[PDB]
């Protein structure tokens, strides 16, 4: 299609109960346009779900294809990052369909969910065109029963459960992505310039964590470390993707052909060219290391990095 | 790994077996492609032989009650010789004021 | 003295249902509502239940769901800070560390 979209109200947003594993567990959701104004979507998330302003926004990048990390790793990641967002007032930004890093924050949060009180508020961004079940969600303003079963043969996948609000945007199309980076960065963008309870005058401070990724995970990295507001990230060392990439480009400051890694166009590829684009402010990367280095806490390094 | 079979066999396996860690480290894992009607039926094998951890780590891992549990299926379950002796067909014995066949099936309507 | 206490407690609600049927008029009056009753022989909003609507009906089913909850997470919380817990982690702990 030629960008050939009809302009069409909303027909699916309310409650969705996830039957399935251990628990109930609702989420509110919405379905809204690939291009929407940033103020209609703080709108609806404050005056309309009940939320307060955050006083931390952590954002969570990652690879979209499914990994696993070893153990006593995702142990003293996951239980960081829940500590660091419950503590305080916390959106945990994500991409919402159960794949990849979105996995690893969903068992994270099943973890602390049967330990503790409270709730956390994870908040995933997630496109319309890659959900397994369109249907039982075209439901209107009613609570509408949904199915975490996942069939094998399926091509698509499935929203996540242990996530309290979705945000769903649709371009049109079904089954690819691609209609939610602008609307999460618009979005965080706009976030970050909203004023805090205190009378300073800064912002809510925003961050990124990074888990595993790809080619693309550099370049949304660049592109935070060059916003007009620098926006520090925190990457991890065991991943062994582009995240440990870039932890391998952290030490060695200032050996160009061990670029032969294989893992994306194995030679002749221009990601050093983005790679020496970063690394010039690093200034705001923080790696994490599992007792190699200092801060063995993730929510001791989420902290330490913001300010 | 040796018996040369399917998940369903193996967690068949575990469930004869009792042992449902073994299920827990190695059957229930990433990409094990459990055909369709197969977790229902071990739903309803571990909801006949009381295996109340089986029954916990199936409703864990994606079966939902709602749907597996219909009209035919709790009459089977009401029907079942295995697991621990009880004393429900002494109760439909004297509902129905005696005169009962033997081999009879239990309707919903005796157990109401 | 317990027992008898507990008893009456019990018996108040039989004591009160008792009375939410018998006629209005006293015994030396009751032929008075006798008659009645005959009358109404040819022809519970309150006192024992409380209907609701749905979405009252949800409102509490969600509270009972978070109440289940928490006894149940208070009552695991519990029973893991005890004395005798404690003791028996702390000595399995010990062993397999002395072996290791």
């Amino acid at each position: 299609i030629s960008k050939h979209t009809q302009l069409s109200p909303t027909d699916a947003f309310g409650t969705i109960e996830f039957q399935g594993g251990g628990h109930s567990n609702k989420a509110m959701y919405v379905r809204v346009s690939f291009d929407t104004k940033p103020d209609l979507l703080l709108h609806l998330m404050t005056k309309e779900w009940q939320l307060e302003l955050p006083k931390l926004l952590i954002s969570v990048h990652g690879g979209l294809q499914n990994f696993e990390l070893q153990p006593k790793l995702k142990q003293v990641f996951g239980k960081g990052l829940i500590k660091a967002a419950m503590t305080t007032g916390a959106w945990i930004f994500t991409g919402g369909v159960n794949t990849g890093v979105i996995r690893h924050v969903g068992d994270a949060l099943k973890d602390h969910a049967s330990k503790s009180r409270g709730k956390i508020c994870t908040i995933g961004i997630a496109p319309w065109g890659i959900v397994e079940n369109q249907e039982d969600l075209i439901g209107r303003d009613v609570v509408r029963p949904y199915q975490t079963m996942s069939n094998p043969m399926s091509k698509l996948t499935v929203l996540n459960s242990m996530h309290s609000h979705f945000i769903l945007a649709d371009n049109g199309t079904t089954g690819k992505y691609g209609a939610e980076v602008k609307l999460r960065r618009q979005l965080e963008k706009h976030i970050s310039l909203q004023k805090i309870n205190t009378r300073i005058g800064q912002g809510v401070p925003v961050v990124a964590l990074i888990v595993e990724g790809g080619p693309n995970v550099i370049s949304i990295v660049l592109e935070y470390l060059r916003d007009t507001p620098p926006v520090p990230v925190v990457v991890c060392d065991g991943s062994g993707r582009a995240s440990d990439i870039l932890a391998f480009g952290h030490k060695y400051s200032e050996v160009t052909i061990q670029k032969t890694f294989t893992y994306t166009r194995t030679q002749a590829q221009h990601l050093f060219i983005i790679l020496m684009e970063c690394m010039k402010k690093k200034e705001l990367i923080t790696v994490f290391r599992m007792g190699s280095e200092g801060h063995q806490d993730i929510d001791l390094a989420i902290l330490t990095a913001l300010l | 790994k040796g018996a040369n079979a399917s998940a369903p066999d193996q967690l068949s396996l575990a469930l004869a077996w009792n042992r449902v860690d073994i299920a827990r480290s190695q059957i229930f894992i990433y990409g094990q492609q459990w055909p369709v009607g197969s977790l229902e039926q071990a739903m309803l094998d571990a909801l006949v032989l009381d295996r109340v951890d089986f029954v916990k780590l199936l409703i864990e891992n994606g079966v939902s009650m709602h749907r597996f549990l219909t009209i035919s299926r709790l009459e089977e379950l009401y029907n079942t010789r295995h697991g621990p002796s009880n004393t429900l067909y002494h109760l439909v014995r004297d509902v129905k004021k005696g005169n009962l066949p033997p081999d009879y099936r239990i309707s919903l309507i005796d157990i109401g | 003295k317990s027992i008898s206490n507990q008893v009456w407690k019990f018996q108040r609600y039989q004591l009160i249902m008792t009375f939410h049927e018998r006629p209005v008029l006293p015994p030396p009056l009751i032929i008075f509502s006798h008659m009645t009753m005959i009358f109404q022989h040819v022809c519970r909003d309150y006192g024992l239940k409380l209907f609701i609507t749905d979405d009252e009906l949800k409102k509490v089913h969600d509270f009972e769901e978070q109440c289940i909850e928490e006894y149940f997470r208070e009552k695991d919380d519990r029973f893991n800070s005890s004395n005798d817990e404690r003791i028996r982690v702390t000595s399995e702990r010990v062993e397999n560390m002395s072996m290791r």
